[PDB]
Protein backbone atom coordinates (compact mmCIF):
# COMPACT_ATOMS: atom_id res chain seq x y z
CA UNK A 1 0.00 0.00 0.00
CA UNK A 2 2.59 2.48 -1.50
CA UNK A 3 1.88 6.47 -2.70
CA UNK A 4 3.05 6.80 -6.21
CA UNK A 5 3.23 10.67 -7.00
CA UNK A 6 2.57 12.11 -11.06
CA UNK B 1 1.05 54.36 -40.36
CA UNK B 2 2.76 51.59 -38.57
CA UNK B 3 1.03 47.92 -40.35
CA UNK B 4 3.59 45.81 -41.83
CA UNK B 5 7.03 47.45 -42.01
CA UNK B 6 10.05 46.19 -42.70
CA UNK B 7 13.02 45.04 -40.37
CA UNK B 8 15.13 47.66 -42.41
CA UNK B 9 13.10 49.97 -41.64
CA UNK B 10 12.34 49.25 -38.06
CA UNK B 11 15.72 49.68 -37.63
CA UNK B 12 16.26 52.70 -39.21
CA UNK B 13 13.56 54.37 -37.07
CA UNK B 14 14.81 52.74 -33.79
CA UNK B 15 18.23 54.19 -34.66
CA UNK B 16 17.21 57.79 -35.70
CA UNK B 17 17.99 60.77 -32.84
CA UNK B 18 14.53 61.18 -32.83
CA UNK B 19 12.18 59.46 -29.55
CA UNK B 20 9.02 60.04 -31.87
CA UNK B 21 10.85 58.24 -34.61
CA UNK B 22 11.58 55.66 -32.71
CA UNK B 23 8.42 55.28 -30.91
CA UNK B 24 6.54 54.76 -34.49
CA UNK B 25 9.21 51.76 -35.19
CA UNK B 26 8.59 50.46 -31.95
CA UNK B 27 4.80 50.27 -32.69
CA UNK B 28 5.61 48.92 -35.85
CA UNK B 29 8.15 46.39 -34.88
CA UNK B 30 4.75 45.52 -31.95
CA UNK B 31 2.93 45.03 -34.69
CA UNK B 32 4.66 42.65 -36.69
CA UNK B 33 5.36 40.76 -33.51
CA UNK B 34 1.62 40.90 -32.76
CA UNK B 35 1.34 38.92 -35.83
CA UNK B 36 -0.48 35.49 -36.24
CA UNK B 37 1.62 34.28 -38.96
CA UNK B 38 4.88 33.52 -37.77
CA UNK B 39 6.19 36.55 -36.15
CA UNK B 40 9.52 37.66 -37.29
CA UNK B 41 11.17 37.20 -33.71
CA UNK B 42 14.27 35.93 -34.49
CA UNK B 43 15.08 38.92 -37.37
CA UNK B 44 14.20 41.10 -34.55
CA UNK B 45 16.67 39.69 -32.41
CA UNK B 46 19.22 39.50 -35.02
CA UNK B 47 19.01 42.93 -36.04
CA UNK B 48 19.82 43.56 -32.68
CA UNK B 49 16.70 45.47 -31.31
CA UNK B 50 16.20 43.71 -27.60
CA UNK B 51 18.95 46.65 -25.62
CA UNK B 52 17.12 49.64 -27.71
CA UNK B 53 13.90 48.00 -26.56
CA UNK B 54 15.10 47.54 -23.24
CA UNK B 55 15.98 51.21 -23.20
CA UNK B 56 12.73 52.27 -23.69
CA UNK B 57 11.10 50.87 -20.89
CA UNK B 58 12.92 53.45 -18.79
CA UNK B 59 11.94 56.45 -20.60
CA UNK B 60 9.48 57.94 -18.32
CA UNK B 61 8.76 61.17 -19.64
CA UNK B 62 7.66 59.21 -22.63
CA UNK B 63 5.20 56.45 -21.36
CA UNK B 64 3.86 54.89 -25.39
CA UNK B 65 7.53 54.10 -25.80
CA UNK B 66 7.25 52.26 -23.13
CA UNK B 67 4.15 50.28 -23.54
CA UNK B 68 5.13 49.67 -26.87
CA UNK B 69 8.36 48.49 -26.10
CA UNK B 70 7.08 46.27 -23.02
CA UNK B 71 4.81 44.78 -26.01
CA UNK B 72 7.39 43.77 -28.24
CA UNK B 73 9.63 42.35 -26.05
CA UNK B 74 6.58 40.13 -24.07
CA UNK B 75 6.09 39.33 -27.47
CA UNK B 76 9.58 38.19 -27.77
CA UNK B 77 10.01 36.59 -24.56
CA UNK B 78 6.44 34.17 -25.48
CA UNK B 79 8.85 32.39 -27.84
CA UNK B 80 11.44 29.46 -27.52
CA UNK B 81 13.96 29.45 -24.08
CA UNK B 82 16.58 30.92 -26.65
CA UNK B 83 14.28 34.04 -27.60
CA UNK B 84 13.55 34.43 -24.15
CA UNK B 85 17.17 34.26 -23.02
CA UNK B 86 17.72 36.83 -25.36
CA UNK B 87 15.02 39.32 -23.64
CA UNK B 88 16.68 38.36 -19.77
CA UNK B 89 20.28 39.02 -21.36
CA UNK B 90 19.18 42.91 -22.48
CA UNK B 91 18.23 43.37 -19.28
CA UNK B 92 14.91 43.16 -19.74
CA UNK B 93 13.95 41.71 -16.01
CA UNK B 94 14.93 44.87 -13.51
CA UNK B 95 13.41 46.54 -16.22
CA UNK B 96 10.35 45.01 -16.45
CA UNK B 97 10.20 45.07 -12.50
CA UNK B 98 10.95 48.67 -12.09
CA UNK B 99 7.50 49.39 -14.71
CA UNK B 100 4.99 47.34 -12.24
CA UNK B 101 4.97 50.40 -10.43
CA UNK B 102 4.04 52.44 -13.29
CA UNK B 103 1.00 55.09 -12.77
CA UNK B 104 -0.35 53.10 -16.35
CA UNK B 105 -2.20 50.51 -15.78
CA UNK B 106 -1.65 49.09 -19.46
CA UNK B 107 2.32 49.44 -18.75
CA UNK B 108 1.86 47.65 -15.54
CA UNK B 109 0.14 44.95 -16.59
CA UNK B 110 2.43 44.67 -20.15
CA UNK B 111 5.46 44.27 -17.16
CA UNK B 112 3.05 41.52 -15.14
CA UNK B 113 2.89 39.58 -18.89
CA UNK B 114 6.59 39.90 -19.76
CA UNK B 115 7.66 38.75 -16.24
CA UNK B 116 5.16 35.70 -16.56
CA UNK B 117 6.26 34.55 -19.73
CA UNK B 118 10.41 35.33 -18.74
CA UNK B 119 9.24 32.96 -15.28
CA UNK B 120 7.51 30.78 -17.01
CA UNK B 121 10.67 29.37 -19.22
CA UNK B 122 11.87 27.75 -16.50
CA UNK B 123 13.31 27.26 -12.78
CA UNK B 124 16.45 29.12 -13.65
CA UNK B 125 14.55 32.06 -15.19
CA UNK B 126 11.93 31.57 -12.21
CA UNK B 127 14.32 32.07 -9.33
CA UNK B 128 16.60 34.77 -11.20
CA UNK B 129 13.19 36.85 -11.61
CA UNK B 130 12.43 36.27 -7.84
CA UNK B 131 16.31 37.32 -6.99
CA UNK B 132 15.96 40.43 -8.51
CA UNK B 133 12.88 41.35 -6.27
CA UNK B 134 9.52 40.45 -8.47
CA UNK B 135 7.47 38.99 -5.77
CA UNK B 136 6.85 42.58 -3.61
CA UNK B 137 5.48 44.60 -6.09
CA UNK B 138 3.47 41.70 -7.61
CA UNK B 139 1.83 41.13 -4.53
CA UNK B 140 1.42 45.18 -3.71
CA UNK B 141 -0.61 44.85 -7.32
CA UNK B 142 -3.04 43.28 -5.84
CA UNK B 143 -3.40 44.51 -2.32
CA UNK B 144 -6.76 45.84 -2.72
CA UNK B 145 -9.59 45.74 -0.04
CA UNK B 146 -11.54 43.62 -2.96
CA UNK B 147 -10.19 42.25 -5.86
CA UNK B 148 -13.53 43.15 -7.81
CA UNK B 149 -12.30 46.57 -8.52
CA UNK B 150 -9.76 45.55 -10.28
CA UNK B 151 -10.13 45.25 -13.94
CA UNK B 152 -10.81 41.54 -15.29
CA UNK B 153 -7.93 41.35 -17.98
CA UNK B 154 -5.07 42.71 -15.31
CA UNK B 155 -5.81 40.36 -12.53
CA UNK B 156 -5.74 37.65 -14.49
CA UNK B 157 -2.51 38.47 -16.20
CA UNK B 158 -1.07 38.90 -12.53
CA UNK B 159 -2.64 35.59 -11.51
CA UNK B 160 -1.35 34.01 -14.32
CA UNK B 161 1.91 34.98 -13.80
CA UNK B 162 1.76 34.50 -9.58
CA UNK B 163 1.04 30.80 -11.35
CA UNK B 164 4.61 30.83 -13.35
CA UNK B 165 6.52 31.73 -10.20
CA UNK B 166 4.72 28.67 -9.16
CA UNK B 167 5.51 26.82 -11.21
CA UNK B 168 8.37 24.14 -12.13
CA UNK B 169 10.44 21.27 -10.26
CA UNK B 170 14.08 20.79 -9.73
CA UNK B 171 14.49 22.70 -8.01
CA UNK B 172 10.82 23.51 -6.82
CA UNK B 173 10.59 27.67 -6.23
CA UNK B 174 12.30 29.04 -2.49
CA UNK B 175 9.96 28.32 0.11
CA UNK B 176 9.88 32.07 1.43
CA UNK B 177 8.78 33.24 -1.76
CA UNK B 178 6.02 30.07 -1.50
CA UNK B 179 5.47 31.27 1.87
CA UNK B 180 5.16 34.75 0.44
CA UNK B 181 2.81 34.27 -2.65
CA UNK B 182 1.03 31.83 -0.50
CA UNK B 183 -2.06 34.00 0.68
CA UNK B 184 -2.39 35.89 -2.20
CA UNK B 185 -2.88 33.18 -3.94
CA UNK B 186 -5.75 31.55 -1.41
CA UNK B 187 -7.78 34.96 -1.75
CA UNK B 188 -7.42 34.31 -5.55
CA UNK B 189 -8.86 30.66 -4.90
CA UNK B 190 -12.30 32.60 -3.26
CA UNK B 191 -12.10 35.19 -6.04
CA UNK B 192 -15.85 34.72 -8.65
CA UNK B 193 -13.60 34.61 -12.26
CA UNK B 194 -13.13 30.95 -13.70
CA UNK B 195 -9.72 32.13 -15.21
CA UNK B 196 -8.64 33.74 -12.45
CA UNK B 197 -9.79 30.60 -10.29
CA UNK B 198 -8.47 28.19 -13.13
CA UNK B 199 -4.95 29.58 -12.92
CA UNK B 200 -4.90 30.27 -8.70
CA UNK B 201 -5.79 25.86 -8.79
CA UNK B 202 -2.63 25.53 -10.96
CA UNK B 203 -0.53 27.12 -8.71
CA UNK B 204 -1.99 25.09 -6.10
CA UNK B 205 -1.85 22.40 -8.11
CA UNK B 206 2.54 23.30 -8.70
CA UNK B 207 2.84 23.29 -5.22
CA UNK B 208 1.54 20.35 -3.84
CA UNK B 209 3.83 18.56 -6.61
CA UNK B 210 6.32 17.19 -4.09
CA UNK B 211 7.44 16.14 -0.89
CA UNK B 212 4.98 15.70 1.96
CA UNK B 213 6.17 19.34 3.43
CA UNK B 214 5.65 21.24 0.11
CA UNK B 215 2.08 20.27 0.48
CA UNK B 216 2.24 21.29 4.18
CA UNK B 217 2.81 24.54 3.36
CA UNK B 218 -0.50 24.56 1.30
CA UNK B 219 -2.65 22.34 3.50
CA UNK B 220 -1.71 24.29 6.62
CA UNK B 221 -3.29 27.61 4.77
CA UNK B 222 -6.83 25.53 4.95
CA UNK B 223 -7.52 25.44 0.97
CA UNK B 224 -8.54 21.73 1.00
CA UNK B 225 -12.12 22.59 1.35
CA UNK B 226 -12.27 25.23 -1.51
CA UNK B 227 -10.41 22.43 -3.52
CA UNK B 228 -13.23 20.04 -2.67
CA UNK B 229 -15.44 23.16 -3.71
CA UNK B 230 -13.78 23.56 -7.01
CA UNK B 231 -13.76 20.12 -7.48
CA UNK B 232 -17.53 20.40 -8.24
CA UNK B 233 -17.45 23.21 -10.47
CA UNK B 234 -19.03 23.02 -13.87
CA UNK B 235 -15.95 24.70 -15.87
CA UNK B 236 -13.53 21.99 -16.72
CA UNK B 237 -10.85 24.71 -16.98
CA UNK B 238 -11.25 24.34 -12.87
CA UNK B 239 -11.88 20.91 -12.42
CA UNK B 240 -9.26 19.84 -14.24
CA UNK B 241 -6.50 21.69 -11.98
CA UNK B 242 -8.96 21.39 -8.74
CA UNK B 243 -8.26 17.16 -9.12
CA UNK B 244 -4.96 17.66 -10.03
CA UNK B 245 -3.95 19.67 -6.96
CA UNK B 246 -6.24 17.03 -4.82
CA UNK B 247 -4.33 14.18 -6.44
CA UNK B 248 -1.31 15.72 -5.17
CA UNK B 249 -2.51 16.21 -1.96
CA UNK B 250 -3.24 12.76 -1.18
CA UNK B 251 -0.06 11.17 -2.64
CA UNK B 252 1.12 12.62 0.88
CA UNK B 253 0.61 11.30 4.61
CA UNK B 254 -2.29 9.56 5.26
CA UNK B 255 -3.45 13.06 7.91
CA UNK B 256 -2.83 14.85 4.46
CA UNK B 257 -4.97 12.71 2.80
CA UNK B 258 -7.88 12.51 5.72
CA UNK B 259 -7.62 16.57 5.30
CA UNK B 260 -9.06 15.64 1.74
CA UNK B 261 -11.81 13.02 2.87
CA UNK B 262 -13.16 15.38 5.47
CA UNK B 263 -13.87 17.87 3.41
CA UNK B 264 -15.70 15.96 1.25
CA UNK B 265 -14.01 15.14 -1.60
CA UNK B 266 -14.91 11.49 -1.83
CA UNK B 267 -18.45 12.40 -2.70
CA UNK B 268 -17.45 14.40 -6.27
CA UNK B 269 -15.95 10.66 -7.46
CA UNK B 270 -19.54 9.20 -8.99
CA UNK B 271 -18.92 11.99 -11.21
CA UNK B 272 -15.34 12.14 -11.44
CA UNK B 273 -15.18 8.52 -12.19
CA UNK B 274 -17.55 8.68 -14.85
CA UNK B 275 -16.63 12.13 -16.41
CA UNK B 276 -16.74 12.23 -20.04
CA UNK B 277 -13.10 13.97 -20.51
CA UNK B 278 -10.66 10.64 -20.43
CA UNK B 279 -7.99 12.75 -18.20
CA UNK B 280 -10.84 13.57 -15.22
CA UNK B 281 -11.72 9.70 -15.00
CA UNK B 282 -7.91 9.00 -15.33
CA UNK B 283 -6.34 11.57 -12.65
CA UNK B 284 -9.61 10.50 -10.43
CA UNK B 285 -8.91 7.04 -10.21
CA UNK B 286 -4.65 7.85 -9.56
CA UNK B 287 -6.34 9.62 -7.02
CA UNK B 288 -8.63 7.03 -5.58
CA UNK B 289 -5.44 4.40 -5.86
CA UNK B 290 -3.52 6.92 -3.68
CA UNK B 291 -6.39 6.97 -0.91
CA UNK B 292 -7.01 2.98 -0.81
CA UNK B 293 -3.04 3.27 -0.33
CA UNK B 294 -4.31 4.67 3.02
CA UNK B 295 -5.72 3.28 5.81
CA UNK B 296 -8.17 0.83 6.77
CA UNK B 297 -10.61 3.41 8.08
CA UNK B 298 -9.73 5.45 5.00
CA UNK B 299 -10.53 2.48 2.63
CA UNK B 300 -13.84 2.62 4.57
CA UNK B 301 -14.81 5.83 3.48
CA UNK B 302 -14.14 4.92 0.20
CA UNK B 303 -16.54 1.87 0.42
CA UNK B 304 -19.39 4.04 2.23
CA UNK B 305 -19.12 7.04 -0.40
CA UNK B 306 -20.47 3.67 -2.50
CA UNK B 307 -17.07 4.29 -4.58
CA UNK B 308 -15.98 0.48 -5.02
CA UNK B 309 -18.48 -0.14 -7.58
CA UNK B 310 -17.66 3.42 -9.14
CA UNK B 311 -13.59 1.72 -9.26
CA UNK B 312 -15.97 -2.08 -10.80
CA UNK B 313 -16.92 0.21 -13.23
CA UNK B 314 -13.80 2.03 -14.62
CA UNK B 315 -12.05 -1.34 -14.29
CA UNK B 316 -14.75 -2.91 -16.49
CA UNK B 317 -14.82 -0.12 -19.18
CA UNK B 318 -12.36 2.92 -19.74
CA UNK B 319 -9.50 4.15 -21.70
CA UNK B 320 -6.41 1.72 -21.02
CA UNK B 321 -4.70 4.08 -19.10
CA UNK B 322 -7.53 4.51 -16.57
CA UNK B 323 -8.11 0.92 -16.17
CA UNK B 324 -4.79 0.45 -15.43
CA UNK B 325 -4.81 3.72 -12.34
CA UNK B 326 -8.16 1.12 -11.42
CA UNK B 327 -5.80 -2.11 -10.95
CA UNK B 328 -3.45 0.17 -8.29
CA UNK B 329 -6.03 1.10 -6.91
CA UNK B 330 -7.49 -2.41 -6.07
CA UNK B 331 -4.10 -3.84 -5.64
CA UNK B 332 -3.82 -0.41 -2.89
CA UNK B 333 -7.08 -1.69 -1.74
CA UNK B 334 -6.28 -5.30 -1.22
CA UNK B 335 -3.15 -4.68 0.05
CA UNK B 336 -4.13 -2.35 2.87
CA UNK B 337 -7.56 -3.76 3.77
CA UNK B 338 -9.64 -5.77 6.15
CA UNK B 339 -10.81 -9.23 5.10
CA UNK B 340 -14.44 -7.92 5.40
CA UNK B 341 -13.42 -4.97 2.61
CA UNK B 342 -11.84 -7.32 0.38
CA UNK B 343 -14.49 -9.69 0.25
CA UNK B 344 -16.97 -6.51 -0.05
CA UNK B 345 -15.25 -5.58 -3.15
CA UNK B 346 -15.14 -9.75 -4.67
CA UNK B 347 -19.05 -8.94 -4.00
CA UNK B 348 -19.13 -5.88 -6.23
CA UNK B 349 -18.03 -7.91 -8.83
CA UNK B 350 -14.40 -6.97 -9.21
CA UNK B 351 -12.87 -10.56 -10.57
CA UNK B 352 -14.32 -10.94 -14.01
CA UNK B 353 -12.78 -7.45 -14.88
CA UNK B 354 -9.39 -8.17 -13.39
CA UNK B 355 -9.25 -11.28 -15.35
CA UNK B 356 -10.29 -9.91 -18.31
CA UNK B 357 -7.75 -7.15 -18.10
CA UNK B 358 -4.76 -10.25 -17.91
CA UNK B 359 -5.32 -9.91 -21.54
CA UNK B 360 -3.39 -6.87 -21.98
CA UNK B 361 -0.11 -6.45 -23.66
CA UNK B 362 1.40 -4.57 -20.89
CA UNK B 363 3.30 -5.78 -18.16
CA UNK B 364 3.24 -3.99 -15.61
CA UNK B 365 -0.76 -3.96 -15.33
CA UNK B 366 -0.15 -7.83 -15.55
CA UNK B 367 2.04 -7.78 -12.27
CA UNK B 368 -0.51 -5.42 -10.30
CA UNK B 369 -3.51 -7.49 -11.02
CA UNK B 370 -1.55 -10.25 -10.04
CA UNK B 371 -0.27 -9.08 -7.11
CA UNK B 372 -4.39 -8.68 -6.14
CA UNK B 373 -5.45 -11.96 -6.91
CA UNK B 374 -2.80 -12.81 -4.80
CA UNK B 375 -3.92 -10.55 -1.68
CA UNK B 376 -7.41 -11.70 -2.41
CA UNK B 377 -6.34 -15.15 -2.44
CA UNK B 378 -5.27 -14.65 1.44
CA UNK B 379 -7.87 -12.67 2.64
CA UNK B 380 -9.71 -15.96 1.03
CA UNK B 381 -7.24 -18.51 3.22
CA UNK B 382 -8.14 -17.04 6.52
CA UNK B 383 -12.23 -17.37 5.33
CA UNK B 384 -11.32 -20.51 4.05
CA UNK B 385 -13.07 -19.62 1.05
CA UNK B 386 -9.91 -20.18 -1.37
CA UNK B 387 -12.06 -22.83 -3.72
CA UNK B 388 -15.02 -20.34 -4.30
CA UNK B 389 -12.95 -17.91 -5.03
CA UNK B 390 -10.54 -20.57 -7.44
CA UNK B 391 -14.41 -21.29 -9.05
CA UNK B 392 -14.93 -18.54 -9.58
CA UNK B 393 -11.77 -16.89 -11.49
CA UNK B 394 -12.37 -20.72 -13.51
CA UNK B 395 -15.74 -19.73 -14.07
CA UNK B 396 -15.23 -16.57 -15.80
CA UNK B 397 -11.82 -17.40 -18.18
CA UNK B 398 -8.89 -16.39 -15.61
CA UNK B 399 -7.82 -19.64 -14.89
CA UNK B 400 -7.15 -19.75 -18.91
CA UNK B 401 -5.14 -16.56 -18.56
CA UNK B 402 -3.50 -16.98 -15.30
CA UNK B 403 -2.19 -20.50 -17.52
CA UNK B 404 -0.32 -18.80 -20.72
CA UNK B 405 1.48 -16.16 -17.84
CA UNK B 406 3.33 -18.89 -16.63
CA UNK B 407 5.14 -18.72 -20.50
CA UNK B 408 5.57 -14.84 -20.31
CA UNK B 409 9.03 -13.11 -21.05
CA UNK B 410 9.15 -11.80 -17.69
CA UNK B 411 10.22 -13.49 -14.61
CA UNK B 412 7.65 -12.37 -11.77
CA UNK B 413 5.07 -12.58 -13.70
CA UNK B 414 5.52 -16.49 -14.96
CA UNK B 415 6.36 -16.81 -11.13
CA UNK B 416 3.53 -14.79 -9.66
CA UNK B 417 1.46 -17.06 -12.27
CA UNK B 418 2.88 -20.27 -11.18
CA UNK B 419 2.50 -19.60 -7.31
CA UNK B 420 -1.28 -19.16 -8.12
CA UNK B 421 -1.48 -22.08 -10.05
CA UNK B 422 0.58 -24.35 -7.80
CA UNK B 423 -1.12 -23.51 -4.83
CA UNK B 424 -4.99 -22.77 -5.52
CA UNK B 425 -6.21 -24.49 -8.67
CA UNK C 1 0.45 26.85 -21.77
CA UNK C 2 3.82 28.42 -20.05
CA UNK C 3 4.04 31.27 -22.15
CA UNK C 4 1.24 33.54 -23.86
CA UNK C 5 2.02 36.04 -26.99
CA UNK C 6 -0.25 39.19 -26.85
CA UNK C 7 -1.96 39.18 -30.38
CA UNK C 8 -3.75 42.98 -29.11
CA UNK C 9 -5.10 45.33 -26.88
Amino acid sequence: PEKKPK
Amino acid sequence: GTVNWSVEDIVKGINSNNLESQLQATQAARKLLSREKQPPIDNIIRAGLIPKFVSFLGKTDCSPIQFESAWALTNIASGTSEQTKAVVDGGAIPAFISLLASPHAHISEQAVWALGNIAGDGSAFRDLVIKHGAIDPLLALLAVPDLSTLACGYLRNLTWTLSNLCRNKNPAPPLDAVEQILPTLVRLLHHNDPEVLADSCWAISYLTDGPNERIEMVVKKGVVPQLVKLLGATELPIVTPALRAIGNIVTGTDEQTQKVIDAGALAVFPSLLTNPKTNIQKEATWTMSNITAGRQDQIQQVVNHGLVPFLVGVLSKADFKTQKEAAWAITNYTSGGTVEQIVYLVHCGIIEPLMNLLSAKDTKIIQVILDAISNIFQAAEKLGETEKLSIMIEECGGLDKIEALQRHENESVYKASLNLIEKYF
